[PDB]
């Protein structure tokens, strides 16, 4: 049981908020955890997809609250009534179970009783097996699947599924009055919804890269609104879809954000944290010597002078006064949130919700080069002697010319090159000391689309010093592009360490004139 | 279905990938497949990471999954097109086409394909759909890229000043457009544009490069070779650079550190004709002679097509004991050579000074066919009229 959401909707007397998971992203009840007594106060259940974060006001009567449900769409509580605009209420009591969540009712999922389950979903036709609803999560893996095609009964849609919103502030304890409601999205689509006209206001796709955290702490008080792209950006893109200021300077992916509506304080990947004021000046940067998961800083007392709750990615916390040390020590194998447990009227009590299961709440001008003396004296001697200089090369490169033309004629002759109309390029690697080496040959056809069907390699060795127990071989049909690794054991057979070449010929089998051909030194043995 | 949710969305967003993978294999056999997100995180992530073949596999089982869905067969052409394979990757937008006939991408996908394909009006048409649908910047820079490709710049002019008309931020869309003003006669607005673009991004390598390139053109080497300065850190090794660099101190008469950097330009690109030109005509007005002719004779095999380098590997020559050489290639020269009267009146002194005084004439006046503002070639354009 894995959960998401974490918040203090106070003011009630302590009332922490807790957004567990179920089955399929089902809240049984949103589960107020009464952090120094473990109980349930109010009950929050009615919810198909995993809330993360609340939201609360001065005005407000304290119980109802806002559930931003990774799913199919938002459900802003009201006391037990989710009541959005057109498309985000989407029945909160799962509707893709329900229409055939009839048939496992008798009790719990085990493949003992769906085995039974074979009337039950022809004794009542709800749908006519809706493609949308059919398969959600409790039924047989295998025998209905292949009714899926035959009925395809069409399905619906709606808005995409989320991770944060904005909404309004002022006009809130009234939950009708609202109107701007920019919520982002997982395809980075801050969608802008206004109740005034049912309309579609504006749109944030301006990253384009999927957030983490999309609004700092779901609003800034200037509403330079901090958009986190997982490339190693953070925006400045404000409330409202103004014009973007963007801060890259970050090292690596920003993990986590929360924001005490002073500073931006972000986490890294090359271990540090970066804390950003509204404009984009870094006011200070904190060295960790791991990754972070995810961090907070609590109320303001002063401008924002309290602890900060810093996770790693090795299972440590690392607790801080920005420029003084407190803890390292080892509780979370992973963590949602980190907010308050204050209760009592006291100062600060904090929670901490790991991944296992627990709920944790432990308190412990250039470079133009200069030319020497040297230099000189030899431009000189260039401008006084120039003429038998270019003679002598010209006559130089003749003779270069008439040498490499000589060993190229030679080598065709011999047929020694390994990557010589007749398209092929093998080169022969041996790996291993000791007395048996493994010779791998890479051989490989490079033309555009022909195969080389009849080709065929022979070993030349000295048959007292290595022994090859295949020395001769068909290759493969070699496909152009690939590097066919074809493999052999050789053996060193004298008792005195003796390296002896041996060449490879690649030769077609109707010809006798060796297509291609390698050499390889051989090692000395390390033998016994 | 999907109980975790976002669960399998953590570790993903901050790239831990490993407990988001790992916990794909176990979220997957929890809920036996048909969850739909743990497959997209593979595939979509797979992308983002260098592997595109489990990203087309995965894709091909999100299609299957959803045969009547547009965006997954766009998917699958897109991860078939980041591969080599751009038939198929047409023929599967063409099925993506057949179930959305309004979006931008499908035509701009078979656009930046076809062209690919060398196929140039089902391109061009296409990509002028991608316009009229839904006006993107890469689409106007891939119909400039056809437009440049197939025929002329007039036809890349018209494209691109449409395209920076809006949306003019893009500094590719005017950088590329004060290139192309560079590649005609226009040096103002070609200067205009390059301005605009460094007032956006002042260290932008390839706009200071043109815009160094335009200065030295008209003098003044000292401003070039500040540009030049501003991104000397951020290429420290890059040919062009210092061919540019080299030309600068040419310009201003330090001929031994404009050897340098043009050496050193050489040393790091050693098949590039221009900087093998440029040591050549450094080599000769050192009045070396022995050096030119090398560069000069490399820089012709590697562009032979060219009309000044005969005539600076015969101008060379004539000072290396050898004037048949230098005929033979003042000949190549005037017969490769079409707009320069400096070959032919080069051509015409070689001839009067080799005694000959009558097809010096005939050079003279194939250079006053020709044509007008070097100071030097003025003077010997009426020193051999009035001597001949």
């Amino acid at each position: 049981a894995c959960l998401a959401l974490a918040d203090f909707h106070g003011d009630g007397e302590y009332k922490l908020a807790m957004g567990d998971l179920g089955p399929d992203g089902r809240q049984p009840r949103l589960k107020v955890l009464k952090g120094h007594t473990l109980v349930s106060q109010k009950p929050l259940p009615d919810l198909p997809a995993a809330a993360v974060t609340f939201l609360m006001a001065s005005h407000e009567p304290r119980t109802p609250a806002l559930a931003i449900a990774s799913g199919p769409c938002v459900y802003v509580y009201k006391n037990l009534k989710p009541y959005f605009k057109f498309s985000l209420p989407s029945l909160p009591t799962n509707p893709l179970e329900q229409d055939l969540w009839n048939q496992a009712k008798e009790d719990q999922i085990d493949p003992l009783t769906l085995k039974e389950m074979l009337e039950g979903i022809r004794e009542k036709a709800e749908v006519p097996l809706s493609v949308q609803s059919l398969r959600f999560l409790p039924l047989e893996l295998s025998e209905m699947e292949a009714f899926v095609n035959q009925h395809k009964s069409k399905s619906i849609r709606r808005q995409t599924v989320i991770t944060t919103m904005t909404t309004l502030k002022k006009n809130l304890a009234d939950e009708d009055a609202v109107s701007c409601l920019v919520l982002g999205t997982e395809n980075k689509e801050l969608l802008v919804l206004d109740p005034e006209a049912f309309t579609i206001l504006a749109k944030m796709s301006l990253p384009s890269v999927p957030a983490f955290l999309e609004a700092s702490g779901q609003f800034d008080v200037e509403f330079r609104l901090a958009a986190a792209c997982r490339n190693g950006s953070i925006y400045i893109l404000r409330r409202d879809s103004k014009r973007p200021k963007y801060c890259i300077e970050l090292g690596a992916q920003p993990v986590g954000l929360v924001g005490v509506h002073k500073v931006l304080v972000v986490g890294s990947n090359q271990d540090s944290l970066h804390g950003f004021t509204y404009k984009g000046k870094r006011l200070w940067t904190v060295q960790m010597p791991a990754a972070i998961l995810a961090m907070n800083l609590l109320e303001q007392h002063s401008r924002g002078l309290q602890a900060v709750m810093a996770a790693l990615a090795n299972e440590e916390v690392r607790i801080y006064h920005d420029k003084v040390l407190l803890n390292v020590i080892r509780t979370p194998e992973a963590v949602t949130s980190l907010c308050f447990g204050r209760y009592g009227r006291e100062d600060n009590t904090l929670i901490m919700t790991t991944l296992g299961g627990g709920l944790i709440i432990k308190i412990l001008k250039l470079n133009v080069p200069r030319k020497t003396r040297l230099y000189v004296d030899q431009t000189l001697r260039e401008r006084e002697a120039g003429t038998a200089m270019h003679r002598t090369f010209q006559a130089d490169l003749y003779l270069l010319r008439l040498r490499a033309a000589r060993a190229y004629v030679q080598a065709l002759e011999s047929s020694l090159s390994p990557v010589s109309r007749e398209p092929l390029k093998l080169h022969a690697v041996v790996q291993g000391l000791g007395p048996t080496f493994k010779l791998t040959l890479h051989l490989q056809n490079t033309s555009t689309a022909r195969p080389i069907l009849g080709l065929v390699v022979c070993f030349l060795y000295n048959e007292v010093l290595y022994a090859l127990p295949r020395a001769f071989f068909k290759v493969p049909l070699l496909v152009p592009g690939l590097n066919y690794p074809l493999e052999t054991f050789v053996k060193s057979l004298s008792d005195k360490g003796i390296s002896d070449i041996i060449k490879v010929l690649v030769l077609r089998e109707g010809q006798s004139t060796p297509l291609l051909s390698a050499h390889i030194n051989m090692p000395m043995s390390e033998g016994l | 279905l999907e109980k975790q949710n976002w669960l399998i969305h953590l570790y993903y967003i901050q790239k831990d990938y490993e407990a988001c993978k790992a916990v794909i294999k176990e979220q997957l056999q929890e809920t036996h497949g048909l969850c739909e997100y743990a497959i997209y995180v593979q595939a979509l992530i797979f992308r983002l990471e260098g592997n595109i073949q489990e990203s087309l596999r995965l894709f091909q089982m999100c299609a299957f999954l959803s045969p009547q869905c547009a965006d997954n067969l766009k998917q699958v052409a897109r991860s078939l097109f980041l591969l080599g394979k751009h038939k198929a990757a047409i023929e599967v937008y063409n099925e993506a086409a057949k179930l959305n006939q309004k979006d931008w991408e499908i035509c701009h996908n078979l656009g930046v394909c076809y062209i690919y394909l060398k196929q140039f009006d089902k391109a061009q048409d296409q990509l002028h759909n991608a316009l009229h649908l839904n006006r993107h910047d890469l689409t106007y820079i891939m119909l400039g890229k056809i437009f440049l490709l197939k025929g002329d710049l007039d036809k890349a002019i018209e494209i691109y000043k449409k395209a920076v008309e809006f949306s003019p931020e893009n500094t590719e869309l005017l950088t590329t457009l004060g290139l192309l003003y560079l590649q005609l006669g226009i040096y103002q607005k070609a200067f205009e544009h390059l301005g605009n673009t460094l007032t956006y991004d002042p260290t932008n390598y390839k706009a200071i490069l043109a815009a160094g390139s335009m200065m030295q053109t008209h003098g003044d080497f000292d401003v070039a070779l500040t540009k030049y300065k501003v991104v000397a850190c951020a290429v420290i090794e890059s040919p062009p650079l210092w061919n540019n660099i080299g030309m600068c101190f040419f310009g201003k008469k330090k001929y031994v550190a404009a050897i340098s950097c043009l050496k050193r330009a050489n040393y790091l690109a050693p098949l590039d004709w221009k900087i093998l030109y440029n040591l050549g005509l450094v080599h000769l007005t050192m009045q070396q002679y022995a050096s030119a002719f090398h560069f000069l004779s490399a820089a012709i095999n590697f562009q032979p097509k060219m009309g000044e380098l005969y005539m600076l590997l015969a101008v060379a020559l004539t000072n290396l004991e050898d004037s048949e050489n230098a005929k033979r290639a003042y000949e190549e020269a005037v017969r490769l050579d079409k707009c320069n009267p400096l070959v032919n009146l080069n051509y015409a002194v070689l001839l009067y000074n080799q005694g000959e005084k009558r097809d010096a004439l005939a050079q003279y006046q194939e250079m006053e066919k020709k044509v007008s503002s070097s100071l030097e070639f003025d003077p010997e354009m009426v020193e051999v009229a009035q001597k001949l």
